[PDB]
């Protein structure tokens, strides 16, 4: 199923957006988790939150300004921390003149432009707030309750990780950027886009992530000097010109406000967004996530610091193998 | 403290 590993797009009803784990299964029983990354259209019906009119006063507390540095497709970014703003003001801010979204054609003109001018006027992120916009009274598929295994961590070891276990929110404007990255733990993560203009992935599928690996070592030197995990550290922006150049399968698909995206164990994935924009995510996990927990690369300098131990999962979730687990553990 | 992050600083 799904050999071509296409990024599957679904059309839950009603009735199926009740049980998240349950129609996450379903998708992999389709081969969604293939692709390493799969869209979610909600049910008609179906809301977050019942308006969005007074989230202007919202304080961001530290913005990022989102540095890059190389040319043809390839650079490296990071981050400088700005004075805190509300919404309201980052929203004038990116709408303004040198920030907002350049005039174009088509979405192949803007990535164009993305790709072309990422040097230029570095954006600035209002990223990795913790927070949710669901409403406490929306049940079905809330970023701040979706009930996965993944509740085992708080529950069971008393493990809280800010946007791991607890929602993060993203304020975006044009040209803000994720690099290359699993999440990690090599989790799931979830993501919806509650309004603003839209944001766009590209996803290697989970078969060929060491490609992708393998070619951030050809790309940036000294990537692997004091460190085995690289791409933890989400400095690497790489172009689809140059996955193409180099032969690494990849798809890309843009996600418009309204619309989840679920990436999958181990599906390398990056992106940007086209203009002011929200949007709300959270790792989470299910038991096929658990062999993938354990095989997960570590950062082994300091940068990426995101690891706990998968002890309680295989304990609880897989008995028959925790002995067997323990024995290869020492 | 870790917490999950969109990059890296400085
Ligand atoms: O929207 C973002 O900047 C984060 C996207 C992402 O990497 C994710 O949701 O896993
Ligand atoms: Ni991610
Ligand atoms: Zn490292």
């Amino acid at each position: 199923q799904n050999p071509n590993c296409n990024i599957m797009i679904f059309h839950p009803t009603k009735e199926e957006f009740n049980d998240f784990d349950k129609y996450i299964a379903y998708m992999e029983s389709q081969g969604a988790h293939r692709a390493g990354l799969a869209k979610i259209i909600p049910p008609k019906e179906w809301k977050a939150r019942e308006t969005y009119d007074n989230i202007s006063e919202i304080l961001i507390a530290t913005p990022l300004q989102q540095v890059a540095s190389g040319r043809a497709g390839v650079f490296t970014q990071y981050h400088k921390k700005k004075k805190a703003m509300t919404v309201g003001e980052y929203r004038h801010l990116a709408n303004s003149k040198k920030y907002q979204t350049p005039p174009h054609q088509n979405f192949e003109d803007l990535e164009r432009k993305y790709w072309k001018n990422r040097i230029y006027n570095s954006p600035i992120y209002g990223a990795d707030i913790s927070g949710s916009l669901f409403d406490e009274n929306t049940k079905q598929w809330n970023l701040g309750h979706l009930g996965t295994i993944q509740d085992l961590l708080e529950k069971e070891c008393g493990v809280v990780i800010e946007g791991v276990n607890t929602p993060y929110l993203y304020f975006g404007m044009w040209k803000t950027t994720f690099a290359w990255h699993t999440e990690d733990m090599d989790l799931y993560s979830i993501n919806y886009l509650h309004l603003g203009e839209p944001k766009t992935w590209y996803v290697v599928p989970p078969e060929h992530g060491q490609r992708l690996e393998r070619l951030a070592r050809e790309l940036f030197p000294g990537s692997s000097r004091g460190c085995g995990a690289f791409l933890r550290h989400k400095v690497a922006l790489i172009s689809p010109t140059v996955l193409k150049e180099n032969g690494i399968p990849f798809n890309r698909i843009t996600q418009e406000a309204g619309e989840f995206m679920v990436t999958f164990p181990y599906g390398y994935h990056a992106g940007f967004n086209h203009g002011f924009n929200c949007a709300e995510a959270i790792n989470f996990a299910t038991p096929r996530w658990i062999d993938y927990g354990k095989m997960a690369s570590q950062c082994s300098c300091g940068e990426a610091r995101v690891t706990f131990s998968m002890d309680a999962f295989v304990r609880i979730l897989q008995p028959e193998r925790y002995d067997l687990w323990k024995r290869g553990q020492d | 403290t870790a917490r999950k992050s969109t990059g890296g600083k400085a």
